């Protein structure tokens, strides 16, 4: 749903890199491998954690029971 | 039949630890 | 015979690099029985500080309370583990936590809609106020003597940019997290290394000369700085073994099937250590060595 | 050329703002087209 | 104010022996609001 | 409580004992076994974990004679301590050198 704090396999903190990954994908015209490398993700265990994240939290957040729609 | 499209720009990604 | 002196004569350390997060070094003329002991202690036995007990006061966000507490337990904290003691679990909940072993973090954040947002704005940071909750929002609430002992170094996450949660207007989070000392063999959140491991130094025994164009392709079968062409004679030689990642691409050609043997130096360990952020990798290794020694000494002094 | 793509930016943009004309997955509706069309055929269509 | 209308999402207080409906609009579904209480957890 | 001598397996003269250690695993077991197998007086040495889900380590030491299994265990523990000390000192030397 929301980005995991750490990589499952090794434990490297990858929770602070999802927004940067999106920025490097959108603003810069970087491919996914280049963006992951420039974030500091060398092991494929760490690369998959960001390369394959879905970010369903944004779709969950549109159903807000506390604000008039 | 056309062969499966070979991806381009394939570089080295694996390096020995510490390098 | 084997002796501590005969080990001290031959053991040596070659630090290849050393940062505040990652330290790459070598242990030579040591046994896997001790290198693996060091690696296992680094991963599991060296203590660190992580959030353990979370006291929610309100959570109207989409993320549920147990998930949020798990995420808050995962974020690493820049606390020197020596600055606090160990929690005595047998004591009652009232007196269990004290100013010398517990660090109190709070997170109070309400989302309100931004009344100045432009029309057609899709950025949550422009549409809403506090639409994102980060680890940096985890304020440190010192209590007792730590108000003076931690004045030199306030407790902050090693990664303040960790996206803890997201919010929408009306939603809010109000919680307290108690951070204590623990080891990584109990829960993986207390592990102070992103990953600590080693690998034997590869050996590339060239058996027959590879003079000619064959040297160009043989050198092409390894990482770039592993094989070189000698200036004098057109011969391939092993420049740097440490640069080799053992992928056996040379074995996939029958040309070199009887010209090279790939092996290892069974005593030459290349330790690569990365730190989560609370401690430096060299101090992690030093603590693991000390832990092994102290546990052996405890066994020695234990009556049988 | 890449055989497949994750479509990360497109997916996250669509998650942020649902389309205002039509759903981006026409095939996901032809799957239930039999049931919808069968229930539709009993009130509309030719002959009343 | 301990209830939220399921459609207009306006906070409303429902007294006992009272009609269970939103006062603003005509919605008969109400959601209990979460009030501030201590709820311990393990960060595991 | 930490270290226990299994009386059902010990020898009368003390030259073949078996030790049960709590809260230990391969980390200490393998190091201690390797170090004890450096004593030229020990005949048999090994470690076993009865069940992985229990934190109990078993150490067997059989000596040729002239010592005991307890003495061999003490020697191996002290040798392990000295090995750790020399590793620490050499690491610090190279840190200061750099
Ligand atoms: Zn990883
Ligand atoms: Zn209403």
């Amino acid at each position: 749903m929301i980005v995991p704090v750490r990589c499952f396999s090794c434990g490297k903190v990858v929770g602070d890199k999802w927004e940067s990954y999106l920025n490097l994908l959108q603003e810069d015209e970087l491919d996914e491998g280049t963006a992951l490398s420039r974030l500091g993700l060398k092991r494929y265990c760490c690369r998959r954690m960001i390369l394959t994240h879905v970010d369903l939290i944004e779709k969950f957040l549109r159903y807000n029971p506390l604000e008039k729609r | 039949r056309k062969d499966v499209p070979k991806v381009e720009g394939l570089k080295l990604e694996h390096f020995a630890t510490g390098y | 015979e084997w002796n501590v002196e005969k080990f001290k004569k031959d053991f040596e350390v070659n630090i290849s690099s050393l940062d505040a997060r990652e330290a790459n070094f070598d242990l030579i003329n040591i046994d896997t029985s001790i290198a693996n002991a060091f690696r296992r202690i680094m991963i599991s036995e060296v203590p660190s500080v992580a959030a353990e007990y979370v006291y929610f006061f309100n959570n109207t966000s989409v993320i549920q309370d147990e998930v949020l507490a798990h995420r808050i337990g995962l974020v690493p904290l820049k606390v020197d583990p020596d600055m606090l003691t160990w929690v005595d679990s047998n004591l009652p909940d009232d007196e269990k936590f004290t100013d010398e072993n517990t660090i109190v973090l709070s997170l109070n954040v309400k989302c309100t809609r931004n009344p100045d947002a432009p029309k057609g704005s899709t950025d949550p940071k422009e549409l809403y106020n506090n639409a994102h909750v980060y680890a940096r929002d985890l304020k440190f609430e010192p209590q007792g003597r730590q108000s003076t002992t931690f004045a030199d170094c306030p407790v902050v996450p090693a990664d303040p940019d960790i996206l803890l949660a997201k919010l929408r207007p009306g939603q809010e989070i109000s919680l307290k997290a108690h951070c204590i000392l623990g080891i990584g063999g109990d829960h993986a959140k207390f592990s102070p290394v992103s990953t600590a491991s080693y690998r034997l130094l590869p050996q590339i025994n060239i058996l027959q000369p590879i003079k000619g164009e064959s040297a160009r392709r043989f050198q092409k079968c390894f990482p770039p700085g592993v094989i070189g062409i000698d200036e004098g004679s057109d011969e391939a030689y092993v420049k740097d073994a440490r640069k080799d990642t053992v992928s056996r691409e040379v074995l996939r050609y029958e040309e070199f099937a009887d010209k090279v043997k790939l092996g290892r130096v069974r005593n030459h360990f290349i330790f690569n250590v990365e730190s989560a952020g609370a401690m430096t990798p060299e101090e992690i290794f030093f603590k693991s060595v000390r832990i092994l020694k102290n546990k052996a000494e405890y066994l020695k002094n234990c009556p049988i | 050329a890449r055989t497949a793509d994750f479509r990360t930016l497109e997916r996250e943009s669509r998650f942020i703002n649902p389309p205002k004309d039509k759903s981006a997955f026409p095939l996901l509706q032809e799957a239930v087209q039999p049931h919808i069309g069968s229930f539709n055929a009993l009130t509309e269509g030719p002959d009343g | 104010l301990k209830y939220i209308c399921a459609e207009c999402s306006s906070k409303l207080s429902l007294s006992r022996t009272d009609a269970v409906r939103c006062k603003d609009c005509g919605h008969r579904i109400l959601l209990k609001a979460r009030t501030k209480r201590l709820v311990q957890f393990e960060a595991r | 409580e930490k270290i226990k001598l299994l009386t059902q397996a010990t020898s009368e003269d003390g030259t073949s004992a078996s030790f049960q250690i709590v809260e230990e695993d391969h980390t200490l077991g393998n190091a201690l076994r390797y170090v004890i197998m450096k004593n030229p007086d020990v005949e048999f040495c090994g470690y076993s974990i009865p069940h992985p889900s229990e934190n109990l380590l078993n150490i067997r030491i059989q000596t040729y004679g002239e010592t005991t299994a307890v003495d061999a265990l003490q020697k191996g523990l002290k040798d392990l301590m000295d090995l750790c000390d020399v590793v620490e000192s050499k690491f610090t030397e190279k840190i200061k050198s750099m």
